[PDB]
């Protein structure tokens, strides 16, 4: 997951 | 093509989003992939995005346009199921009931053409  | 639906079934899907949602409140799990055939604007590297859900689909315009390091007078549109949202201040949790997948993710593609070119 990228978590902006 | 080799877009994420392809890379992965659905049911794989629906089980990702179950166990992030289960560890990541207040989180809206999107999809991000540039448009198919759009040679202007770059690729990103991950395309699962946790997004905190009080952002704006106009918002996240602005960290994806960080995120390629677009020229600010660059042409770019991110598009919600492939079209354009009737309104870009919509945030993350307003827009998800409404344009989520069944998979539990909301799906998302930018693309450097406008509705007419």
């Amino acid at each position: 997951w990228e978590e902006l | 093509p080799g877009s994420f639906k392809e890379r992965r079934p659905f049911h794989e899907r629906q089980k990702d989003v179950e166990e992030i949602r289960s560890q990541q409140p207040n989180k809206v799990p999107v999809i991000i992939e540039r448009f198919d055939g759009e040679r202007s604007l770059p690729l990103m590297d991950r395309c699962k995005f946790l997004v905190p859900e009080h952002i704006t689909v106009a918002e996240l315009m602005s960290i994806v346009r960080r995120r390629l390091q677009l020229h600010p007078q660059q042409a770019f549109f991110l598009l919600v199921n492939e079209r354009s949202m009737v309104s870009n201040s919509m945030s993350m949790s307003n827009l998800y009931s409404q344009e989520r997948d069944p998979d539990g993710f909301v799906y998302m593609v930018y693309t450097s053409q406008p509705a007419f070119g």
